[PDB]
């Protein structure tokens, strides 16, 4: 039961933290994927 | 329990059996009563109608 | 994206953009739920922690790169499998 | 398939609960042990000439 | 179970022991396994918590968050039922496997609960009309994701 | 709930969240636009990580 209070505190604190990171990662990746936007493919399959 | 030390006891056969369980009826009729409370409503689709 | 293709009147690019934009959130909801579902196993120590660490740190790294990275690449796979090899008729 | 349940809300509860009792019973009835046996079974003959 | 029998077999002995003679347990596998399952059960509960937090934090409603929460236990104990019926035990491995199972399974629920939410957020049709519509665009995906997995 | 509302007009932290998320979404989408014009390098970057 007491370990449950620990669970609640870690939970509440962590949910935002991890959340931010995964958004941070796409936000960042989005910017670098923005910079490096390529020319297309090759004609061999056609 | 009021006998010489070194003497003990054990039940066998029928006595032994009645130990495992003699009366589960009030438990399994209870689950019978809940699985019945709800399984009827699985057609009457109704609250408390069963 | 496919449903928007056939069951609605759409070509690939704009369809993809709408699918992926409508679908973006759920992916995070799941992955956040999941990555956090497994949290204890990765954080865990003692009490014979050998297993749950080995399982959790396995699924976690693979959960980030399958989310932060895969939402970018899926669109390209679905386009390239059409845009470069489809039924023109 | 789903729609059937959308109109029939309770009957789903019945499915779920039946599964709740099935699983909740399935702990109480199932063997608990660290290891599902994982070795070639082996018998062992043993002698002793003093 | 064998050890459980052994403490039984032995529990009947002490009253007829001679003076000064006492039992002691220098090497014992069991509490490892009692603890091994204690730890996983507690990871499971706290996982159900954490799911319910990411659910609230995303659907921002007490009511909404009940739905996917209720659906998880039903799945996970449901598994005991079926793997009992295939002669598999509630072991270290199996029980440990189902935490991963919880993880995967949670979203099977939420993808659809969400999708209904998002569908009702624009055409603004009641939960019935919306959830039905939702089943129409996805339900087919769910069987196949399950098949391919 | 309302038709068309995505919960921006809501009291407290929750609105902030919904706005910055919806923001994160536009960003991501406008970014996939860019990626999707450039199919090729992506196919072969995909090769480098493979
Ligand atoms: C009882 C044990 C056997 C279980 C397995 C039985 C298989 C059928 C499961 C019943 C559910 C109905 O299964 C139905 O299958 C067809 C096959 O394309 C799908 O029909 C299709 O609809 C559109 C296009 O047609 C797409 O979303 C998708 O291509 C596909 O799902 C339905 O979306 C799916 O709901
Ligand atoms: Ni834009």
């Amino acid at each position: 039961m007491l370990e449950l209070l620990k669970s609640l505190v870690f939970a509440v604190i962590m949910v935002p933290v991890v959340m931010a990171i995964i958004l941070g990662l796409i936000y960042g990746l989005g910017e670098v994927f923005n910079i490096f936007s390529g020319v297309g493919k090759k004609d061999q399959p056609g | 329990s009021k006998l010489p030390t070194g003497v003990g006891y054990d039940w066998t056969g029928m006595s032994y059996q009645e130990r495992l369980s003699g009366n589960q009826a009030p438990s399994l009729y209870a689950i019978s009563l809940i699985v019945v409370f709800l399984c009827l409503a699985a057609l009457y689709e109704s609250w408390s109608i069963p | 994206a496919k449903d928007l293709m056939d069951k609605e009147g759409k070509g690939l690019i704009e369809a993809t953009l709408d699918a992926v934009r409508m679908r973006l959130r759920p992916i995070l909801m799941t992955s956040l739920a999941f990555i956090l579902g497994v949290m204890p196993l990765v954080i865990s120590t003692g009490a014979g922690s050998g297993a749950q660490n080995a399982v959790g740190t396995g699924v976690m790294g693979g959960m980030v790169t399958a989310t932060v990275l895969a939402i970018f690449f899926v669109p390209v796979f679905f386009v390239v499998v059409r845009r470069r090899f489809s039924r023109k008729n | 398939m789903p729609n059937f349940f959308i109109d029939r809300p309770i009957f789903a509860w019945v499915i779920a609960i039946i599964i709740m009792l099935a699983g909740g019973l399935a702990i109480l009835k199932l063997p608990v042990a660290q290891y599902p046996t994982i070795a070639p079974p082996a018998v062992t003959i043993s002698a002793s000439y003093p | 179970d064998t050890a459980a029998a052994i403490r039984a077999e032995l529990a009947k002995m002490e009253p007829f022991f001679p003076s000064g003679l006492k039992i002691v347990y220098p090497y014992d596998t069991t509490p490892f396994v009692k603890i091994s399952i204690h730890e996983v059960v507690k990871t499971l509960v706290e996982a159900i918590i954490l799911v319910f937090l990411v659910m609230y934090l995303f659907l921002q409603n007490f009511r909404a968050t009940l739905i996917p929460t209720i659906a998880v236990p039903v799945v996970l104990l449901g598994t005991f039922a079926v793997l009992a019926a295939f002669g598999f035990s509630i072991n270290t491995l199996t029980m440990f496997g189902m935490v991963l199972a919880i993880g995967l399974l949670v979203d099977d629920a939420i993808v659809v609960v969400e999708n209904v939410e998002r569908v009702m957020a624009e055409e603004g049709l009641p939960p019935k009309e919306a959830t039905r519509k939702s089943m129409g665009q996805i339900q087919g995906a769910l069987v196949g994701i399950a098949m391919v997995l | 709930i309302a038709k068309g509302d995505h919960g921006e007009g809501k009291k407290g932290f929750f609105g902030w969240f919904n706005r910055m998320f919806e923001k994160s979404t536009h960003h991501y989408t406008d970014s996939v636009g860019g990626i999707l014009r450039s199919t090729g390098r992506y196919l072969v970057l995909y090769l480098i990580i493979v």
